[PDB]
RNA sequence: UAAAUUAUGGUCAAUUGUUAGUAUUCAUAUUAAUUUUUUUAAAUGUUUUAUCAUUUUAUAAAGGUUUAUUUUUGAAAGAUUUUUUGUAUAAAAUUUUAGGAAUAGUUAAUAAUAAUUUAUAAUUUUGAUUAGAUUGUUUUGUUAAUGCUAUUAGAUGGGUGUGGAAAAAUAAAAAAAAUAAUUAAUAUAUAUCAAUAAUAAAUUAAAGGAUGCCAGCCGUUGCGGUAAUUUCUUAAAUAUUAUACAAUUAUCAUAUUAAAUUGUUAAGUGCUGAUUUAACCAAUAAAAAUAUAAAUAAUUUUUAUUUGUUUUUAAACACCAUA
RNA sequence: AAUUAUUUUUAUAAUAAAAAUAACGUGCAGUAAUUAAUAUAUUUAUAAAAAUAUAUUUUUUUUUUU
């Protein structure tokens, strides 16, 4: 069953992250606020203890 | 397909579609069984792979190694429990017996 | 080779349930329906049952399913299915509330049909600005 | 849920007739719910089961739940005789520690 | 609604927008209004505690929270102990009073930055070069500016009636941070927050294992 | 009406087995079978602790019926700390019934936790409520097939209000706070006895039968004919219809229109149709967007036949002997 | 002497067991010298029948042909 089967050379000669297509993800403004605040808190987490 | 499925439309024909949906179903959606070109990359890096994105493998004289098919008696299922087959999840499941031979 | 989405689904099932993908269930079981009531005295007023009624939500024939390609998905990007709709105000008997009639599409592969259904939603307008007939 | 093979017929629901736990407890001598209304002078037979008899249940056997003034009965316990090994203190090892032997009541029958 | 008419309606809307942009021709410079807040956040309901009254990300600072204020200095008569004893000296407190505040309001503000347990303990009155100030007189009516030497004469009463009922950090936004150990004008307000824990994503969405076929997206 | 322009000055073809993929057997497959095997008899030792207590140990079954859900931060993970502040509760969408109708501890608003209030509220023929069936379930099977067909992941408002969370009366074991043990096929029954029954629960290896009949001169003597003779010694169900030739249950049911229908207040006529393919006048023939657009339609009407209505009540004619 | 393809009934200050029915009309069935057919409805005890009312249809050339 398909013992000898090959694929294009584009697959093996593509660069990294060439295939990613630009799609605009949409989310609610409440989601925007929630995620922005969460990311800001995570950035501001103080180092030393476990970070 | 619904929640987890990547499939977006029926395989061959569908109801009439409009605008971007028709454009996508007709041209732009991923068609992974295409034998001439693979799915198409974004604009800046499709041009530079245009001449790698034809055909499947450049050799048209491939000498088939491996086992020969059995034409009598013809078996229906080849499903056996195996200990070291890491591809069993794929070796299972019905597949179409249509190929070059 | 290229595999189906069924192969991906089988992989997921095997990983989560540990190899449990199916059981090869018997398919040709000979069912029978045994009638208990009289020929024309079934105990119901609207629908009378006299055969083997199958009770599938997505396992009933003729097949049908949501069709995500319609006006709403055509006219604006949504964060999530059914998040944003466009309809007509149908009733305003409730205070600070508008009843909006919205439509969607169901798909029947057997007949290759795209039939438009309708759904009614209680919306909210705090300042009583919606009148019946507003889009 | 439990797997069940489908069947086109009606399924039978057996209710069963097990051996009454109350009877097993009564013969073992370990029934703490029974109240005998009338006190009697007649031997009571009990069959020891896997060393389920103890001081707690034997106290009730002596003084039944009906309310008694004296052990006024003979109490036959088939089997139930125990044999106790001697006890000695191990001084070797990490420290002093008793070894009490044990009672081989149910484990060693009287006659093979 | 029939989707086939979307193209025709798009053409009609394009033409209507062009007619609007062409006929009325009455745009102009209009002051923008603060966007207020919305009650219709998505997801499940939120509790009372976290109802900070903003349900979207606004990266600007609108007018209502902006205040016009002047950095006044208030002098205090303090006595220091030198080898001889009780030498007289001077102590100052920085106060950020709004331009339109009254002298009584400025005094009440000074009551609030007096973290010192020794400085504002007895009733006092504000004065300029000895001339006492009317407590119901506006700063502009006295002409006082930051370059204005103003003294606080502490009458030797006691039991100064206080009301900490007004939080030190009270803006129109009605935020109430429990810690009132420093004024908002002194707090840096931008520093690492150690009272928390960074949490990574432990819930895979669609991809759990051996082969990333499609990732079961959505 | 464009009228046959002279370079014919370049002929010498095709085939070399090299692939842009649903392909159709009305009878072969497909099931219970020709090949169905294999076992299974309950009565039970989780643990540590400061000791008559306290700490750790949150989804067994049958029944009842199942929306289409769930990140208690709160316990643990877990750390230079600290919160029972680390946003878990939401929505969209897809169900069945030969005899098809009503539903309600009800909808929204609210200074109302815990509604003495206000409203022309809410569900439903686009098929609701109840009743019946009923876990869902592109995984099964079949086919040339977007057809048909099959299914066991779960969940659980009165048993302690404990707990971070009820998931709590059973536990093929996910090792559970000292390295119990860690090259073993053990995942043992061997936790071997004990009332108790194979009713029942699970599982598919590859270390000769049928089967009678008969008055003996006639009592219930119980003789015989008679060792009585004939019938018994791959198919059924079928998947593949994914099409309805065909007509003798048919399964019902848009009124056939400018050549037509209607006329009292409007025309014409003894009912216009005996003659005659032709019939005065009035009303009535077209008139939104869109052909792709997947509901762009209405839910009414009766010119035909019977029957009622009543009917000094038709004179008649024809049927009876009313109509 | 030619041409012809299942259901019903029933119970008391006592509360489901008894009875009966069913199974296309079809036997020794209908007046054949033989009496138009088809549809729909009304009636009458010859009812698998007949009568009445309406409608359509059946012509084989010497009437008609936009």
């Amino acid at each position: 069953f398909r013992g000898a089967d090959t694929y294009s050379v584009k697959y093996c000669e593509q660069g990294r992250y060439e295939y990613q297509r630009y799609l605009m993800i949409n989310r609610f403004p409440s989601e925007y606020k929630k995620h922005f605040l969460s990311f800001l808190s995570n950035i501001r987490m103080s180092s030393g203890s476990a970070t | 397909g619904g929640p987890g499925s990547p499939v977006r439309g029926p395989g061959y024909y569908a109801p009439p579609m409009e605008g971007e949906h028709q454009r996508g179903y007709t041209a732009e959606w991923r068609d992974l069984r295409n034998p001439m070109r693979p799915p198409e990359f974004p604009t800046p890096w499709e041009r530079k792979y245009r001449q790698y994105a034809r055909g499947q493998h450049p050799s048209y004289d491939m000498v088939y190694a491996g086992p020969m098919p059995e034409i009598f008696p013809m078996r229906r299922d080849f499903r056996k429990p195996t200990r070291w087959d890491f591809h069993d999840i794929e070796k299972q499941g019905k597949y179409r017996t249509s190929g070059p031979y | 080779p290229w595999w189906n989405f069924q192969t991906e689904h089988r992989q997921r099932c095997v990983l989560m349930y540990g190899g449990a993908r199916t059981k090869n269930t018997h398919n040709a079981n000979h069912r029978v329906f045994i009638k208990k009531y009289k020929r024309n005295a079934f105990p119901n007023r609207t629908r009378h049952h006299w055969a083997v009624s199958m009770t599938g939500v997505l396992s009933q024939r003729p097949r049908r399913m949501p069709w995500p390609y319609d006006l709403t998905s055509l006219i604006f990007n949504q964060p999530r299915q059914g998040s944003d709709k466009i309809g007509y105000v149908v009733g305003t008997s409730m205070l600070k509330t508008a009843v909006v009639a919205t439509n969607h599409m169901v798909y029947y592969p057997k007949f290759n049909q795209r039939v438009s259904r309708t759904k009614r939603f209680f919306a909210h307008d705090e300042d009583l600005a919606c009148v019946e007939g507003d889009l | 849920r439990m797997p069940r093979k489908p069947t086109p017929y009606v399924r039978k629901f057996l209710e069963g007739c097990p051996l009454p736990e109350t009877l097993v407890d009564d013969i073992a001598g370990a029934n703490l719910k029974s109240m005998a209304p009338f006190f009697t002078t007649a031997p009571r037979y009990i069959v020891a089961a896997e060393s389920r008899l103890s001081k707690l249940f034997f106290h009730h056997a002596l003084y039944p739940a009906g309310g008694a003034r004296r052990p006024c009965r003979v109490l036959i316990v088939r089997g139930g005789r125990s044999v106790r090994e001697p006890s000695f203190t191990i001084n070797t090892g990490g420290g002093r520690g008793e070894v009490g032997g044990g009672s081989r009541g149910y484990r060693d029958p009287a006659r093979r | 609604l029939k989707a086939g008419l979307l193209g025709h309606y798009q053409q009609e809307a394009f033409e209507a927008r062009k007619r609007f942009e062409e006929s009325t021709t009455y745009p102009g410079p209009i002051r923008a209004a603060t966007p207020g807040d919305t009650r219709f956040y998505s997801g499940s309901l939120e509790s009372i505690l976290h109802d900070t009254d903003r349900h979207y990300w606004r990266a600007v600072t609108d007018d209502p929270r902006v205040q016009h204020l002047i950095p006044l200095r208030i002098r205090f008569k303090i006595f220091t102990w030198v080898t001889s004893g009780w030498e007289q000296r001077m102590q100052v407190v920085q106060i950020m009073a709004p331009k339109d505040s009254t002298i009584a309001q400025v005094k009440d503000l000074v009551l609030v930055e007096n973290q010192s347990p020794y400085l504002c303990v007895s009733s006092f009155h504000l004065a300029i070069d000895g001339k006492e100030l009317d407590p119901q007189k506006t700063l502009g009516e006295y002409g006082v500016t930051e370059q204005s030497q103003i003294d606080a004469i502490e009458q030797n009463d006691h039991l100064l009636h206080r009301d900490d009922e007004r939080p030190r950090d009270w803006t129109v936004d009605e935020i109430t941070a429990e810690d009132v150990k420093r004024s908002p004008y002194k707090e840096m307000e931008m520093q690492p927050l150690q009272n928390l824990a960074p949490r990574y994503e432990a819930r895979p969405k669609g991809y759990f294992g051996r082969t990333y076929y499609s990732g079961m997206k959505q």
